[PDB]
């Protein structure tokens, strides 16, 4: 299965984006969660929102991002995430990982994304 | 609530030796953690899931240890392909956490 | 200032058995009647004080351990009793006082998959003493030749994991347990019920 | 005027535990010498009277109820005991009084096919009163999805059928079960030994 | 000594809906009790036994509930090849009983 | 494997007839208990009589055939049931089933032979 990622490009600060995060060989059933983590150029993973594909989900976010941040499931393959206000510290590569238990939270992760680079520039 | 930490930023050991890499979290997480592997430009693998488990396909050489606060994840023998940076993960109780995983070692082979 | 039995109670994960978790509750006031909303089917069988007249009264310090064990091995969790958990895991000390309480959660740890992240110690030197924690996974040797770190025949890993079947009963089933233990020392009152 | 003790021990087919029978013995005298031949391999450890001294003792109303249970489960028809058949089959009052008889019936109740017509409940919401059969077969919902009559997982079939394993030791075995149940009220005597 | 009666004596309802009968014991006969199905010209087949299970062979249409004194067979969908006559033996004590098998019951599917 | 009846015909009141329940694919083990049963031709099922196959045979029978009736084992595949004083509202169809445990009486019916049609008339 694959998680492919798309929408990442190049945006002028203070404007908004809206990644998408696509499915292949699988839907979005009850039985696993979504989960949307960023990494720096040069720095760590960082964690982001999470979502649940079951009747209803739980979505999560990281404290630094508590409300500009917004992730939403549109399809049976398809779950979005939208940020607002981008600043120059927001480029990164974006990875739409799956979880492996819905606990309410990000569990192990055992499948990745492709991950998409995000680049803030006037 | 929980913050954990790395340590250390970077190593280097030869090719026959051993490294050590000690992740410790704020408040007790008991069992629940997660060593993933991210080498350049890739996607992070998982590793050792539940602390102690191998995941599916990872060679026998990375054994975890300790439980609690303090965990520690060893290499016995490196050979060159485990090159990489290694991060930890709670798992446990992530309702406003800043970031579920720990900072990032990378690991030089100086075959 | 309501006592943090929200956040003991209704977290979304508890430890595993051998690693237990522990917390320390004070200078707050103890509401019980939480305790059915948080906790269903519960089980509130316990020791030292009679659980009915626990509002009007005074706790000089409070301690809460929480797990997850399975449905027959809970009847292990009270003072004096031996077998697999009470000797390797989590033993109780005989002059004990404080209130357990358990409850089936099945709708919460049970996964089709199938559950692998609860373990607990199964070999070990000697039983534990009273309130004690032994999160070592040292190789377990079980002959006369030292293992050295292998884990063939004869050396076994002291740890192993939950296999719950909630096909059978409750017997197999994943039950929380929460451990409170009171008591009564020099210091004055600080954790009383409403 | 013997009492009816030969049907409700020497008949054929007994009741499942969960649906057990009911039977009344009334105007009639009773003799206990006979509970040998009906009955072999009998144990009739029981409670709130000498079994010694039930020839000369007269009782006001007997109730007889008579099920099916496997061997190493009959420690569970004891009052104040807790386990499978006593929380969803069969509960018995703290304060009981009448006693309790067990008989091995491998030669009776086994066939080589395998038995599968005696069943026993298995998931209940909440213990049994003392007393008291739950005869519906209502599906269980152990999930959060409600079963809607489907029984795929986390949605089980309430009873369950008795495996009976003669090859195992006697714990795997069918024992016939027969609890007699005394009292001594206002009513004048009416059930006397010989 | 134990009697049982069958009710009603014939039902009808259009091929959409759901059909109940009931077979009551003048004693409790526990979980002993067996539904038989009868077509015109044919020796009845086992529906079902131990008046829980299902027989071999027999499609996933006939649930039987109850136990002690009343027993309920529901088919939740017909299909004008039900329409047959319905039988309720008791399986329990017959040593001096006059007849095991309860009334029939005549079931008519106006599709 | 079957269990076709024979010597059924039309028999004068006051009269004996003596059916025959023969097995086609097997013999009569001391496992199974073998059953006679009667119908009416607008009535329901009639039990009339059961004989185990075993050592010593749990012969039953109804109420209502006390003593008119009377069933015996013959061979190794061969149950005889003979009634004697048919009278008229004799004339029905006879199954002989075969019973799937030994109880001392007649459990479930797992496998029905055909059945013989025996009519009591002038």
């Amino acid at each position: 299965q694959s998680l492919e990622e798309s929408g990442g490009d190049l945006v002028k600060p203070g404007a908004s984006l809206t990644l998408t995060c696509t499915a292949s060989g699988f839907s979005f059933s009850s039985g696993y969660d979504m989960c949307w983590v960023r990494q720096a150029p040069g720095k760590g993973l960082e964690w982001i929102a999470c979502i649940g594909t079951g009747s209803s989900g739980n979505i999560y976010y990281a404290s630094w991002a508590k409300g500009r941040f917004t992730i939403s499931k549109t399809s049976s393959t398809t779950v979005t995430l939208q940020m607002t206000s981008l600043t120059a510290a927001d480029t990164a590569t974006y990875f739409c990982a799956r979880d492996d238990a819905d606990y309410a939270g990000p569990d192990y992760f055992n499948l990745w994304g492709p991950g998409t680079l995000v680049t803030v520039s006037s | 609530d929980i913050v954990m930490t790395q340590t250390p930023a970077s190593v280097s050991e030869p090719v026959g030796g051993t490294v050590t890499i000690k992740c410790q979290a704020s408040e007790s997480i008991s069992n629940w953690l997660a060593w993933y592997q991210q080498k350049p430009g890739q996607p992070p693998k998982l590793l050792i899931y539940a602390a102690f488990t191998l995941a599916s396909g990872v060679p026998s050489r990375f054994k975890g240890s300790g439980s609690g606060t303090q965990f520690t994840l060893t290499i016995n023998g490196v050979e060159c392909a485990d090159a990489a940076t290694y991060y930890c993960q709670q798992t446990y109780s992530s309702r406003d956490v800043d970031n579920v995983f720990g900072g990032g070692t990378e690991v030089v082979v100086k075959g | 200032n309501l006592c943090p039995f929200d956040e003991v109670f209704n977290a979304t994960r508890f430890a595993s058995v051998y690693a237990w978790n522990r917390k320390r509750i004070s200078n707050c006031v103890a509401d019980y009647s939480v305790l059915y909303n948080l906790a269903p089917f519960f089980t509130f069988k316990c020791y030292g004080v009679s659980p009915t007249k626990l509002n009007d009264l005074c706790f000089t310090n409070v301690y809460a351990d929480s797990f997850v064990i399975r449905g027959d091995e809970v009847r292990q969790i009270a003072p004096g009793q031996t077998g697999n958990i009470a000797d390797y895991n989590y033993k109780l000390p005989d002059d004990f006082t404080g209130c357990v309480i358990a409850w089936n959660s099945n709708k919460l740890d049970s996964k089709v998959s199938g559950n692998y992240n609860y373990l607990y110690r199964l070999f070990r030197k000697s039983n534990l003493k009273p309130f004690e924690r032994d999160i070592s996974t040292e190789i377990y040797q079980a002959g006369n030749k030292p293992c050295n770190g292998v884990a063939g025949f004869n050396c076994y890993f002291p740890l192993r994991s939950y296999s719950f079947r909630p096909t059978y009963g409750v017997g197999h089933q994943p039950y929380r347990v929460v451990v409170l233990s009171f008591e009564l020392l020099h210091a004055p009152a600080t954790v009383c019920g409403p």
